[PDB]
């Protein structure tokens, strides 16, 4: 059969007139590298699962995105991320939804399906099972950027 | 939000979706990325979806497993299925974004109704496609 | 886990579904009841739908839009839906509960394929029926 | 006006052998007034919306049922609720997930729909909407029954 991949960093008002030619080629650059490891990946044969979990991992770990590192800011100047995983070989599924110290949400998330009997868990629980099962606690800040607290301060002036 | 979807030399299908919300969000509030069958969603019968868009829309509407009923139950195009979904049915509902689609046969779509939406494609042994724009 | 639906005199459908949980559960984890589409739906064109029972099974099925989904789509009676989806899809994914649906023309269906399943309907203006057992 | 309600409070290994007729009684007599109330309202021209939610509350506050008073505890002998509610003539829906300190959750779901643009709210984050809302506090320990922490302690052992 065929193998492919696709992925998305987010749809809305992405418009010409507010982007620099720079700012699009980073986000050209950066979508450009994480469609071809997936790519390689499953060229390698590697498992639709594995390549999902790792294009999605790549994503979060740039900043440019609005997931893992570069998440946007609540009102309350925090970070509530969340993320799903659903493998359509088991129908197997993972989600973790508002949590604000794993630095890898996708990662809980497919903990969530494979080191536990659930499909769901949120905030802090979510949090202390992932910790209990080895995952990393990160202090809360390790997602902020400049870009995305200045698009919070500029919602909040309009 | 991000999203992944994936089809393997093997056949198999699998999606992820993650974010890190809105902007000025209300502590608490969940949209679609981490419900099943709202914004990440995948079956080897049918197809495998994550979706980015305004997530209370993409909950109402189930939008992902929608994708894959109306191509199951339906007999739906992948195409198909992506343009009632993302062209008609989220649109009535007051709903704006997109979402990426492999089905089991291969086909790959990435819908949106917005002015763009960071995305990428590409086959095994194949070169890539990356698109911001319309 | 509990649950209601209706169908009122105005042709409009709705669904409410409210559960603590587990005994034992895991603090954090979260089931079909509080999700669109598996444990809760409601949509004037098909069904009213609330569940009950194994949560992760009931998520990954997508129970509750499935039953809409197979009678929108798929053209099953309400009888045909709830028996696929209960009797057959959610058992083979080692799922095990029931639900509550009533469908846009005043059809009313509760499967279980468990020992039981407290429930009870009534028409308007009619006298109730109640169960625990199976018929 | 084909009008119609069904409950449910749960489904699972309920078995004649190991339940006694009283306490059959007890759940027929529940279930038979609420679905009532539900049948009555309906016929009185009430709204599907406003007969699910009602229905829902009753069984929240019933001790037999396992939502709102009598809620099953957590492993940390906690009680976390959670609850939905779907109008299928707009298409539109409130839920709320991990909720401790709210009576009744169906009808903090349907102040999330009704009183905020959102689907779902969760936690701390769904309880400082529901207070800003007016609708108050309570301890958790409301919820708690005698039956309900025996069966978490049968569960441990
Ligand atoms: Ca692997
Ligand atoms: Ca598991
Ligand atoms: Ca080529
Ligand atoms: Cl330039
Ligand atoms: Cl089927
Ligand atoms: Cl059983
Ligand atoms: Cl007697
Ligand atoms: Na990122
Ligand atoms: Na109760």
């Amino acid at each position: 059969g065929k193998a492919v991949i696709a992925i998305h960093g987010g749809a809305g008002a992405i418009s010409r007139a507010q982007m620099s030619l720079q700012q699009e080629l980073r986000y050209i650059e950066a979508l450009s590298a994480i469609v071809e490891t997936g790519q390689k990946m499953l060229e390698a044969g590697e498992s639709a699962l594995d390549v999902v979990t790792e294009a999605v991992r790549l994503l979060e770990e740039c900043p440019l995105f609005n997931a893992g590192i570069g998440a946007v800011f609540t009102r309350d100047e925090t970070h509530e991320l969340d993320a799903c995983v659903m493998d359509g070989n088991t129908l197997k599924a993972g989600a973790v939804a508002g949590v604000s110290h794993l630095r890898n949400p996708v990662l809980a998330a497919r903990l969530v399906m494979e080191q536990s009997p659930h499909v769901m868990m949120i905030g802090e629980g979510a949090e202390n099972f992932a910790f209990a099962r080895g995952m990393e606690r990160v202090s809360p800040e390790i997602f902020s950027t400049s870009l995305r607290y200045e698009q919070l301060l500029a919602a909040r002036k309009e | 939000t991000v999203g992944a979807v994936a089809l393997d030399l093997d056949g198999n299908l699998a999606a992820a979706t993650s974010t890190g919300g809105m902007t000025n969000k209300l502590p608490g509030r969940v949209g679609d990325s981490p419900l099943v069958g709202a914004g990440c969603y995948a079956n080897n019968a049918s197809v495998a979806v994550s979706c980015t868009g305004t997530g209370e829309v993409f909950i109402r509407a189930l939008a992902a497993y929608d994708i894959a009923a109306l191509m199951d139950y339906g007999g739906l195009s992948l195409a198909e299925a992506c343009e009632r979904v993302v062209m008609e049915k989220l649109p009535a509902l007051g709903g704006s974004g997109g979402l990426i689609a492999i089905d089991h046969e291969g086909n790959v779509a990435l819908p949106f109704n917005t002015e763009g939406m960071y995305r990428a494609w590409g086959y095994a042994g194949d070169t890539p496609t990356t698109g911001i724009y319309r």
